[PDB]
C-alpha cells in the first residue's frame, strides 16, 4: 500500500530508467520484452506514462537503426 | 600557573611535540571505546577547559547498534561497518585505512581489542601520515611469535627462561636497535624448531618430565600436547606432528604452579622509556585473569626492581613506544622467567593508573603527539618535579623516587555460567545498578536498556577498589560486589568472585596460577540460599504470576461482554519444585490482597507480600525482609533472593503423553508396544470439533493408557513412553516435613487497640472472598471473632485510639482544647472498672465545639477544623459507647454480607453477573469483586 | 556485612514510589502515611516501635526527629 | 530553574551516575520509581576529591556533564 | 482504510523565544530524514533507540535525544 500511494514520482523514475536503457540501442534481448510487455499490460490510468513509453521502446525496436539501410541500399 | 592553552595545536607548540591531533578513531568497541574516550575527555577538559577537545570516532555495527552499546552514545561521531566476525569490521586494517582517510583523522587508537595485534597496522597508517597510538611495526616483528621473544630478550640483561627450544641465545646488543635477521639465530631456530621424530627428545632429556609440545600455527585445542612421562614423549610428540602436518613443531619446558607478575611499561618516541609498576595477575581460570592486584606484593624488592629494569632494557634496545606490558613467572624462591611482551595497552592498566596517579590513554595521545617523556604532567609530578615547567628528568637517577600509594582490586564481571561450567550465556538487560561508593568505582559496557549478541565478548564490565592496605581493599570489594544488582536473561558471574574473595587461601595471598582450576575440580559453586526459604519464595512467585493472570484474563473476558464461570478466578494455586532431586508440593492461598499462605504437609506459614513497580516481590517472612525477583525458563525457575541465587526444576522428565488440551479422543495413529520417534504423530484428537493430531516428543515404545474414544482433560495422562533413560531416575523422594514457624504477628497482648484492626480486617478481609482452605478455615476465624469480641467490650479501648491521635497532631492544636482533653481522657482513665464509666465523647465535642463558636477567622478557622478531624472520627464512633460502637462494627460485617448476596438472588449466574455489568458500565473491577 | 540489623518505617507511599532504603532494610514496619508528624516526627510512635520491636537504639539523623529534644528523654 | 525553583515531582525513566576515580555518588531512587508529593528535594548526592581544589573541581564538572537523568520531574 | 491515512510527510510547528518555525519532516529511507524550511533541505541519519530516543547524524556531528511531550510544551 505505502509504496502504491506514490505511483506517479515511481512512474517518472521508471521512464528515465527506459530511456537510460533502451534509448539510443533500439534492441531487446528476451528478458526485457518479458518486462516491456508486462508494463504495457497495467491498463488503470495512473500508469499511462510507463506503459505509453515501453509501448513506444517495444514497436520501435524493429525498423534498422539506419546503418544497415544505408549498407544494403 | 601561566599555561593558556585552547586547541591541541597550542598544547603541541608549548609542550614541544610534531603532530597535532584534534580527531581520533577508535578501531574498538565496549569497554575498550568507552575507557578510551573517557579518560581522554578528562584529560582535555583539563588541559583546554573544553571537555570536547578531542573528537572520537567509532565504527557501528548493526548488532551494536541493536544492542544499544554504550561506546555509541559517547561517541562525537559514527560511520556504519559491515557486521558478523572481527574481520569484517574492526581486525581489518584495511578497513581501518579507509575510515581513517575517508574521515580525515590524525590518530588510530587500538588498545586491546582485534587489529592490535596485527603488526600490518602500523605500516598502512603511517605510509598515509596517520599516528599509530602504539608501537612501529618493526618492534612488533621483533616482538613476533615465541622463538624470536625468547631469543631476542636474552640480548641485553639476560632474564632466566625455561628452555625456549633451549637455553643459547645470540650476540649482546645490549642497547642498539636490531632486526630478527635469520643469520645468527637461524641455528637457534633450528634449535627452537624441530622435523625428525626424535629432535624433540633432545629438549626432554634436559628440561625433564613436564615438556610442552606445540606446533608453530597450535592453538585452539588443537596442536598442544603435554607430556608427563618420559617414554610416552614420542607418542605426544608426533601426535603434535600431525595436528599441523607440514608446520614446524618448537618444544618447551612446562611452567611450574607459581605466580604470574606483570610490569607496566610507558615509553616515548625519544628513547626515553620507564617503568610504571608492575602487577599481580595470579587469579586465572584456564588462563583467563579474573581478579588483578596492583602492588606486586610477592616480590620482594630487590628481585622485583631487577624485574623492572630487564622489562625497561628490553623495550630500549627494541624500540618501543607508548606503552606495554612484560610478563614474567614469579617462582617461590626468588626467581623469575620471562614469559613474553604484549605491544599494547592491557584492560586491567587502571590497577597502575590508581596507584601511580596517571593516565595512559591521554599518555599516549601526548607521545603520538611527538610529546617526550618529561613534559608529560603526570611523569613529572610522578619523578618529583614541578609539572609546569621543561626541566629534564634523569629517569636513572631518579628511579627510586616513585611510589605506589596503596593497593588496588580489579575485579572483571564476566558473562559466563558458573553452573555447568563456565559457557558464555548472552541475552537483554533488564537493570544494571552498580553502588559506587568511596575508593570504589566501575564501568560497564551495556545500560539498563540493550544487552548482549553473539559476537559480544564477555567482560562486559569492570569494578575496582582502592585501600590503604590489602585488606582495606578487599574489604571495600567484597561489600561493593554484595552490593550491586545485575539482572537479565544471561547468567552473570559475580557471587563466584565473591566466594573466592572470601577464601581464606586468597587472603593470605597462597594462590598460584592453577588456585582455580583445583577449586573448580572440587564442586565449589555455593554461595545458596536456604532451602526452606528458597522453596516458600518460589511457591510465592508462581503462584502470584498464576493468580495475576487469572484476574487479567478473567476482567478482560469481562470487558467483551463474556461471563466466565466462577471457578476460574481461583485463590489457591498448587505448585510444584524440584531441588537438588527432591520434589516440594506446595498450596499458595491468600488471606488478604498482601497475606499469603504457603501450606505443605499440613503446615502453613504466613508471609507478608507486597508487588515492587520493577517487577519483583518485598516479602516479610520470619521477621526478616526479603526482595526477590523471579523469571521463568523453559524448564527451569530461576529465583534471585537478594543477592544470592536459586534455581528449581520444572519437573518434565517421567516422559508421560499428554493432552495439551480438553476434547475427545478419537483414535491413535500406531500400534500399542510399537516403537515411535520424536515428531511422529501417535495420536489423533478432536477439540473444538476441530481435528488436532500429537505428536511425540521422545523416541520409545509407546504403551496407552486410554482406549480409542474418552474424554480428555488438559495435562492428563494419554500415553506412556518407555525410553533408555539416559538421566532423571527417581527425581521424587517427595519432602514430607513440616515449614519453619516461630512468629506470625498475631499480636498477643499488644496494646489492644491495634489488636481491633488487626482481626477486624482478617475479618473484612473474609467477607471479600479472602478465605483459607478447608481445615484452616474456622481453625482461626474463631479466634478472631472471639478476640473482637473481647476487645470491643473492654472500655480502655476507646481512650487507646484517643491517645494515638491526639498524640500525632501536639502542634496546630489551641492550647486550651489540648489541655481540657487531656483532663477529660485522665478522667475517663481513673473511673475504669465501674458501672457509671463513661467514655467523655461528648465532652471533649463540646469544648472543640466551644472553641469552633469562638471562630477564629482566616486561617485560624480551617486549620482547626481540620487538625481536629480524627478525634471528631473517634467521639462519632463513640456517642452511644462501646456497646453501640460494637454493635456498629458487628452490623457493618452483615451489610457486606448483604451487599454481596442480594445480588446474586433471582436467577442464575451469568444472568446476574449480566445485571452487574450493566449497573456498572464504568468499571468491572467492581463486578470482578462481587 | 549484616552483623546489625537495621529497621525501617514504610508509608504506603514510600513503598508505592520504591524507594530505595526499603531494599535493603532487613526489616519494615508500616506505619500510617501523609506529613511528617504521623510517621517520623512522631517521637512517641518512634518508641512504640523501639519496644514493640526489641532493639537496643535509635538514629535519627537530619530528618524529623532529631530537632524534638522529648525523643531522647 | 526554570521559572523560579519550584519543586518538582514525577517518575524517573533513567538514573544513571557514571562514577569514575576519585568520583561517587548515591541517590534515593532508582531507574524504576519516582518522588511523590511528601518527599523531599534533595535526591542525591555527588562527590569528588583531588589533590587540590582545582582538580576536585575538574572530576565534579565532568562527571556531572556525563551523567543522565531522565523523568517527569 | 485509504492510502491517505499512512502518510510519509509531518507538519510540524515549534515556537521557541517568541519565534515560530514551521518545518515539513520527510523521509528518502527508514533511516534517512529529511528537515525542510522554507525551501531549504537538510538531511538527517536518524536510527532508533531502545531506549525511547533517537541517535541523530547531522552535520558531522551525532547526538543523543530524547523528547518528552506535555500538555502545551515539547
Amino acid at each position: 500500500i505505502f509504496s502504491h500511494a506514490q505511483v506517479t514520482k515511481k512512474n517518472l523514475l521508471v521512464t528515465m530508467l527506459i530511456d537510460q536503457l533502451c534509448g539510443r540501442d533500439p534492441t531487446l534481448t528476451d528478458e526485457l520484452l518479458n518486462i516491456l510487455t508486462e508494463l504495457t499490460q497495467l491498463s488503470k490510468t495512473t500508469n499511462a506514462k510507463v506503459a505509453l513509453r515501453a509501448r513506444q521502446v517495444l514497436i520501435a525496436s524493429h525498423l534498422p537503426s539506419y546503418e544497415l539501410r544505408h549498407n544494403q541500399v | 600557573r601561566d599555561f593558556t592553552v585552547a586547541s591541541p595545536a597550542e598544547f603541541v607548540t608549548r609542550f614541544g611535540g610534531n603532530k597535532v591531533i584534534e580527531k581520533v578513531l577508535i578501531a574498538n568497541n565496549g569497554i575498550a571505546a568507552v575507557k578510551c574516550m573517557r579518560s581522554i575527555r578528562r584529560w582535555s577538559y583539563e588541559m583546554f577547559r573544553n571537555e570536547r577537545a578531542i573528537r572520537f570516532v567509532v565504527m557501528v555495527t548493526p548488532e551494536d547498534l541493536k544492542a544499544n552499546a554504550e561506546y555509541i552514545k559517547m561517541a562525537d561521531h559514527y560511520v556504519p561497518v559491515p557486521g558478523g566476525p572481527n574481520n569484517n569490521n574492526y581486525a581489518n586494517v584495511e578497513l581501518i585505512l579507509d575510515i581513517a582517510k575517508r574521515i580525515p583523522v590524525q590518530a588510530v587508537w587500538a588498545g586491546w581489542g582485534h587489529a592490535s595485534e596485527n603488526p600490518k597496522l602500523p605500516e598502512l597508517l603511517l605510509k598515509n601520515g596517520i599516528a599509530f597510538m602504539g608501537p612501529p611495526s618493526q618492534a612488533m616483528w621483533a616482538l613476533g611469535d615465541k622463538i624470536a621473544s625468547s631469543i631476542v630478550a636474552q640480548t641485553a640483561g639476560i632474564p632466566t627462561l625455561p628452555w625456549s627450544g633451549s637455553g643459547l641465545r645470540v650476540d649482546w646488543q645490549e642497547n642498539d636497535f636490531s632486526k630478527r635477521i635469520l643469520n645468527v639465530p637461524q641455528e637457534l631456530y633450528e634449535k627452537g624448531y624441530v622435523k625428525d621424530v626424535d629432535d624433540g627428545l633432545q629438549a626432554a632429556e634436559e628440561v625433564g618430565y613436564p615438556v610442552m609440545i606445540k606446533a608453530s600455527e597450535g592453538g585452539g585445542g588443537k596442536g598442544i600436547r603435554k607430556v608427563n612421562n618420559a617414554d610416552d614423549f614420542p607418542n605426544l610428540f608426533r601426535q603434535v606432528q600431525a595436528e599441523v602436518p607440514g608446520s614446524p613443531i618448537f618444544v618447551m619446558r612446562l611452567a611450574k604452579q607459581s605466580r604470574h607478575l606483570e610490569v607496566q611499561i610507558l615509553a616515548d618516541q625519544y628513547g626515553n622509556a620507564i617503568s610504571l609498576f608492575g602487577r599481580d595477575c595470579s587469579v586465572q581460570r584456564r588462563h583467563q585473569k579474573i581478579i588483578e592486584e596492583a602492588p606486586a606484593t610477592i616480590a620482594t624488592p630487590a628481585v622485583f626492581e631487577h624485574m623492572e629494569q630487564c622489562a625497561v632494557k628490553l623495550a630500549k634496545m627494541v624500540g618501543y613506544v607508548s606503552a606495554g606490558t612484560v610478563e614474567y613467572l614469579y617462582s617461590q624462591d626468588g626467581s623469575f622467567y620471562f614469559l613474553e611482551l604484549n605491544p599494547r595497552l592491557q584492560v586491567e592498566h587502571p590497577c597502575t593508573e590508581m596507584v601511580a596517579d596517571v593516565n595512559l590513554p591521554a599518555a599516549q595521545l601526548q607521545i603520538a603527539m611527538g610529546i617526550p617523556l618529561y613534559r608529560i604532567k603526570d611523569i613529572r609530578m610522578m619523578y618529583g618535579v614541578s609539572p609546569w615547567g621543561d626541566s629534564p628528568i634523569d629517569f636513572e637517577d631518579s628511579a627510586h623516587v616513585p611510589c605506589p600509594r596503596g593497593h588496588v582490586i580489579a575485579a572483571r564481571i564476566t558473562s559466563e555460567n558458573p553452573d555447568e561450567g563456565f559457557k558464555p550465556s548472552s541475552g537483554t538487560v533488564q537493570e544494571l545498578n552498580f553502588r559506587s561508593n568511596k575508593n570504589v568505582w566501575g564501568y560497564f559496557s551495556v545500560a539498563a536498556a540493550g544487552g548482549l549478541h553473539e559476537f559480544a565478548d564477555s567482560q562486559f564490565g569492570h569494578c575496582f577498589s582502592w585501600g590503604e592496605n590489602r585488606e582495606e581493599a578487599i574489604s571495600n570489594m567484597v561489600v561493593a560486589l554484595k552490593e550491586l544488582s545485575i539482572r537479565g536473561d544471561f547468567r552473570t558471574t559475580v557471587e563466584y568472585l565473591i566466594k573466592l574473595l572470601e577464601t581464606e587461601s586468597f587472603q593470605m595471598n597462597r594462590i598460584d596460577t592453577g588456585w582455580l582450576d583445583r577449586l573448580i575440580a572440587e564442586k565449589v559453586q555455593a554461595e545458596r540460599p536456604d532451602t526452606m526459604l528458597g522453596v516458600v519464595c518460589g511457591a510465592l512467585h508462581v503462584a502470584d504470576v498464576s493468580l495475576r493472570n487469572s484476574v487479567s484474563n478473567f476482567l478482560h473476558s469481562l470487558e467483551r461482554g463474556q461471563v466466565l464461570p466462577a471457578h476460574t478466578l481461583l485463590n489457591t494455586v498448587d505448585v510444584e519444585l524440584i531441588y537438588e532431586g527432591v520434589k516440594y508440593v506446595l498450596k499458595v492461598t491468600r488471606q488478604s490482597p498482601n497475606s499469603y499462605v504457603v501450606i505443605m504437609n499440613g503446615s502453613c506459614v504466613e508471609v507478608d507480600v507486597h508487588r515492587l513497580s520493577d517487577g519483583g516481590l518485598l516479602l516479610s517472612y520470619d521477621g526478616s525482609s526479603y526482595t526477590t525477583y523471579m523469571k521463568e525458563e523453559v524448564d527451569r525457575y530461576r529465583i534471585t533472593i537478594g543477592n544470592k541465587t536459586c534455581v528449581f526444576e520444572k519437573e518434565n522428565d517421567p516422559s508421560v503423553m499428554r493432552s495439551p488440551s480438553a476434547g475427545k479422543l478419537i483414535q491413535y495413529i500406531v500400534e500399542d508396544g510399537g516403537h515411535v520417534f520424536a515428531g511422529q504423530c501417535y495420536a489423533e484428537i478432536e477439540v473444538m470439533k476441530m481435528v488436532m493430531t500429537l505428536t511425540a516428543v521422545e523416541s520409545g515404545c509407546i504403551h496407552y493408557v486410554k482406549r480409542p474414544g474418552a474424554a480428555l482433560d488438559p495435562g492428563c495422562v494419554l500415553a506412556k513412553m518407555q525410553l533408555d533413560n539416559p538421566s532423571k531416575v527417581q527425581q521424587a523422594e517427595l519432602h514430607t516435613g513440616s515449614l519453619p514457624r516461630i512468629q506470625s504477628t498475631a499480636l498477643r497482648g499488644e496494646k489492644l487497640h491495634r489488636v481491633f484492626h488487626y482481626v477486624l480486617d482478617n475479618l473484612v478481609n473474609v467477607m471479600n472472598g479472602y478465605c483459607l482452605p478447608d481445615p484452616f478455615f474456622s481453625s482461626k476465624v474463631k479466634d478472631w471473632v472471639e478476640r473482637l469480641m473481647k476487645t470491643l467490650r473492654d472500655p480502655s479501648l476507646p481512650l487507646l485510639e484517643l491517645q494515638d491521635i491526639m498524640t500525632s497532631v501536639s502542634g496546630r492544636i489551641p492550647p486550651n482544647v489540648e489541655k481540657s482533653i487531656k483532663k477529660e481522657m485522665a478522667q475517663y482513665a481513673s473511673n475504669i472498672t465501674s458501672v457509671l464509666c463513661q467514655f467523655p465523647s461528648q465532652q471533649i465535642a463540646n469544648i472543640l465545639d466551644s472553641h469552633a463558636a469562638t471562630l477564629n477567622r482566616k486561617s485560624e478557622r480551617e486549620v482547626f477544623f481540620m487538625n481536629t478531624q480524627s478525634i471528631v472520627q473517634l467521639v462519632q464512633r463513640y456517642r452511644s459507647g462501646i456497646r453501640g460502637h460494637m454493635k456498629a462494627v458487628v452490623m457493618d460485617l452483615l451489610r457486606q454480607y448483604l451487599r454481596v448476596e442480594t445480588q446474586f438472588q433471582n436467577g442464575h449466574y451469568d444472568k446476574c453477573v449480566f445485571a452487574l455489568r450493566e449497573e456498572n458500565k464504568s468499571d468491572m473491577n467492581t463486578v470482578l469483586n462481587y
